[PDB]
RNA sequence: UUGACCUCAAAUCAGGUAGGAGUACCCGCUGAACUUAAGCAUAUCAAUAAGCGGAGGAAAAGAAACCAACCGGGAUUGCCUUAGUAACGGCGAGUGAAGCGGCAAAAGCUCAAAUUUGAAAUCUGGUACCUUCGGUGCCCGAGUUGUAAUUUGGAGAGGGCAACUUUGGGGCCGUUCCUUGUCUAUGUUCCUUGGAACAGGACGUCAUAGAGGGUGAGAAUCCCGUGUGGCGAGGAGUGCGGUUCUUUGUAAAGUGCCUUCGAAGAGUCGAGUUGUUUGGGAAUGCAGCUCUAAGUGGGUGGUAAAUUCCAUCUAAAGCUAA
């Protein structure tokens, strides 16, 4: 029923929801087993570092384009600029993404530098030889971290030209709002005589 | 069961017992077409199978420390 | 094309050193392809016309292009496919008369 | 805490606090939001006015990141400078070395003018500002820099 | 007459395969009503229960005809969130996603495809000998209405030329692991009660063992175990310390320019209509009927349509662990 001054609720329990209740009692057990899987996988892939090197990419969606993060793989062009091939990079611990493209020179240079740092800090074991063991470090992500690039210094000179910069937003909003109607006005002025 | 199929790596995947009656489960091309198995926003009910999606989206997920 | 550096307007967004990546080979699937042009022209002169294509030719001759795209928009799905089919049938009309 | 409930106190008393006349039933006024226009109309208008009917225009496929524009006010605005630098930047205020505050890097989308920054020049990098935010920032001797 | 070829049959022909069970979870089809709406018909219950078909240890999905609109991400799946939100709905009751962001896990690929055309270079079977999950020889067959090699869009192929880098497998013991056997400490000392000491009191001992259980009442110390290690045994496509086939060999694979190309899936996409379904709204998906494409073009870009662009993928074929 409806009664006293209370917020109107939207609890969706008019199905047989009790047939589909998952309680995660196995949170600690699945944590134990994920750590066991990481230890077992590490022992299986001795000295290799348990994850691939990932590139640094700019996050989409203007809420999030102020941040960089780890992407999926390096860009065939980035691999070639680092000086190796994709099919060989996939064997020495580098993730390669054939479907991303570079349109940002700064992201491109950051990932070529990331790849050259990786190639300086890895020891690729000889394919058939003795290959003396090189002390497994378990994570490439914690030894080649994703750094947010510095965009400004802490202090500069005030350079105020009096543009007023709210008027800039108002005018730039107005040109977008009236670009089409006055382009059409200009062409119908051109269709005279 | 033919050895021309059981050899020749391009085709002996069909010998795996997970491929018994693909056309009864919807794993042929017309089966996945009628199941709706495609990528993107037009297929939000059907990408992982809509009964699986329905069970995921109608499950109440309770943790030990309640959220 | 080049961003302005501010957060609204016509070319809004942050100014960035641009790169122009190498052109992917897909983006070329709707291709010219000599081999396939030859196959299509041979199969065209072997198979000949379709009944709606014959109605389209005789309406281009009798009524005109606008009614021909109307009945082609009915026979095909869309108006852009109707324009493409009517411009194909105009070329067939030109080729069957010229020389 | 089962022992603190009034069920423990209604033991021995017949109706469990529900009355002998009205005599606690299953669903005496309907289930849910039933009859909000018929027998629950007074509880709708009086405590949920505006509940029934339509309001303006629909937006198909709204993404709530076209609308991410968190608002910063000038009354805070120096919290964004860390506290060890805040004292030295407001003591002996200076053009030709003014603090640069990236507001986007702290996660706001618009500067608004709530009130009274001190008279220290500041270089404020913002996606958007309001007019009075601009007026007070320039009155301090600073500048707003528009960023994207 | 005779010899093929194609199509179709027969046989207790040679070899093989399917059914049925189980069914918690999984992929599908099919599919209600009670119920809620304080009545009820749309709606809701519910794309549920029942019914039927098909799998596996996971299944399914999966390497974009994606998301986006950013300075752009980048297979799939799952969790946290998005969010009880955008949206749907007698706009009533109710219903209800997705992109982004943080994590868990992470892995990539294969065909159609090209004239081998100076080698049908390919494969099933039978038979003989062996190194018997197979190899080698020979013979019959399949197959040019196309089996191999090369190529899969990220590319790539042909030709032309400065050029260097990389050679694969097979059995033994320990070792990764699984199953399993065996050995490994210290009081049953005294007195009281009692049918019985395992109780109470006194004096001790071991403790990486005072978990547990038996034994005539509460037993670390009586017994098995427990704890800590040692010694084996029988098995699992091997990370390594040795072994050896050593003209395995102008193999095969990468990488630089230049030039010419660059084949890319049809009654399918798409459209109309009908029905169902969806949060999907002048139609989210699926299906029936009808129409039926193209090749700097097809899909998508969440308000129907014409016109002009732009952005983003590359469907109508296929595999894949967590
Ligand atoms: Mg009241
Ligand atoms: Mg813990
Ligand atoms: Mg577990
Ligand atoms: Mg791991
Ligand atoms: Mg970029
Ligand atoms: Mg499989
Ligand atoms: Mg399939
Ligand atoms: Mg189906
Ligand atoms: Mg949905
Ligand atoms: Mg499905
Ligand atoms: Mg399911
Ligand atoms: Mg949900
Ligand atoms: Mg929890
Ligand atoms: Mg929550
Ligand atoms: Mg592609
Ligand atoms: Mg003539
Ligand atoms: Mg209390
Ligand atoms: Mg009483
Ligand atoms: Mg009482
Ligand atoms: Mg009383
Ligand atoms: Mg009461
Ligand atoms: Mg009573
Ligand atoms: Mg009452
Ligand atoms: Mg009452
Ligand atoms: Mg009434
Ligand atoms: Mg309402
Ligand atoms: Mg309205
Ligand atoms: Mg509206
Ligand atoms: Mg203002
Ligand atoms: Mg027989
Ligand atoms: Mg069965
Ligand atoms: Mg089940
Ligand atoms: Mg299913
Ligand atoms: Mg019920
Ligand atoms: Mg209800
Ligand atoms: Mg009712
Ligand atoms: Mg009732
Ligand atoms: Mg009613
Ligand atoms: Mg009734
Ligand atoms: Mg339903
Ligand atoms: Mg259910
Ligand atoms: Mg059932
Ligand atoms: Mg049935
Ligand atoms: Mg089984
Ligand atoms: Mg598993
Ligand atoms: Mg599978
Ligand atoms: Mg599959
Ligand atoms: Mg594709
Ligand atoms: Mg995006
Ligand atoms: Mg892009
Ligand atoms: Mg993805
Ligand atoms: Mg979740
Ligand atoms: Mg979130
Ligand atoms: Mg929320
Ligand atoms: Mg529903
Ligand atoms: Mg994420
Ligand atoms: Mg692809
Ligand atoms: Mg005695
Ligand atoms: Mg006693
Ligand atoms: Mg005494
Ligand atoms: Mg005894
Ligand atoms: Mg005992
Ligand atoms: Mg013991
Ligand atoms: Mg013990
Ligand atoms: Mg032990
Ligand atoms: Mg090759
Ligand atoms: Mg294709
Ligand atoms: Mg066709
Ligand atoms: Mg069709
Ligand atoms: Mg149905
Ligand atoms: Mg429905
Ligand atoms: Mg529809
Ligand atoms: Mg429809
Ligand atoms: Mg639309």
């Amino acid at each position: 029923a409806i009664s006293k001054n209370l917020p109107i609720l939207k609890n969706h329990f008019r199905k047989h929801w009790q047939e589909r209740v998952k309680v995660h009692f196995d949170q600690a057990g699945k944590k134990v087993s994920r750590r066991n899987a990481r230890a077992t996988r590490a022992a299986k892939i001795a000295p290799r570092p348990l994850d691939l090197l990932r590139p640094v990419v700019r996050a989409p969606t203007v809420k999030y384009n102020r941040k960089v993060r780890a992407g999926r793989g390096f860009t065939l062009a980035e691999v070639k600029a680092a000086g190796l091939t994709a099919a060989y990079a996939r064997t020495i611990g580098i993730a390669v993404d054939h479907r991303r493209q570079n349109r940002n020179q700064e992201i491109f240079d950051a990932n070529v530098q990331r790849l050259k740092e990786y190639q300086s800090k890895i020891i690729v074991f000889p394919r058939n030889g003795k290959a003396p063991e090189a002390e497994q470090v378990l994570s490439a992500a914690a030894t080649f971290p994703i750094a947010q690039p510095a965009t400004d210094v802490e202090a500069r000179a005030v350079q105020d030209n009096g543009e007023s910069a709210f008027r800039t937003l108002r005018l730039a909003r107005s040109e977008k709002k009236f670009r089409g109607i006055r382009e059409k006005r200009a062409r119908e002025k051109a269709e005279a005589e | 069961q033919h050895k021309a199929i059981r050899r020749d790596a391009r085709y002996n995947w069909i010998c795996d017992p997970v491929h018994k009656h693909r056309e009864a489960r919807g794993l042929t091309a017309t089966g996945k077409k009628s199941r709706g198995i495609n990528k993107g926003h037009k297929f939000n009910n059907t990408k992982a199978g809509r009964r699986k999606t329905w069970k995921r989206q109608n499950t109440l997920s309770l943790w030990r420390y309640r959220k | 094309t080049v961003k302005t550096g501010i957060a609204i307007g016509l070319n809004k967004g942050k100014k960035v050193t641009s790169m122009t990546p190498a052109p992917k080979i897909s983006y070329k699937k709707g291709a010219a392809s000599n081999r396939t042009k030859f196959v299509r022209s041979l199969v065209r002169e072997i198979a000949g016309l379709s009944p709606y294509e014959r109605r389209l030719i005789d309406l281009i001759r009798n009524s005109g292009e606008k009614r021909a795209r109307k009945v082609a928009k009915k026979r095909l799905g869309s108006f852009t496919r109707a324009k493409a089919k009517v411009e194909e049938m105009n070329n067939i009309i030109a080729a069957s008369r010229r020389h | 805490p089962s022992r603190f409930t009034k069920t423990r106190k209604h033991r021995g008393h017949v109706s469990a606090g529900k009355g002998r006349i009205g005599k606690h039933r299953k669903h005496p006024g309907g289930r849910g939001m039933a009859g909000g226009q018929h027998h629950h109309r007074i509880n709708m208008d009086k405590y949920h006015p505006g509940y029934f009917g339509k309001v303006g225009m629909r937006y198909f496929h709204k993404q709530q990141a076209h609308f991410w524009k968190p608002v910063l006010n000038l009354d805070k605005l120096w919290t964004l400078i860390p506290e060890d630098k805040r004292d030295q930047y407001l003591k002996s205020a200076s053009k030709e070395t003014a603090p640069v505050i990236d507001t986007l890097a702290a996660g706001y989308g618009k500067i608004l003018g709530k009130g009274r920054i001190p008279n220290v020049p500041v270089i404020v990098k913002a996606r958007f500002v309001s007019k009075l935010a601009e007026e007070k920032i320039r009155a301090a001797g600073g500048v707003v820099e528009l960023i994207a």
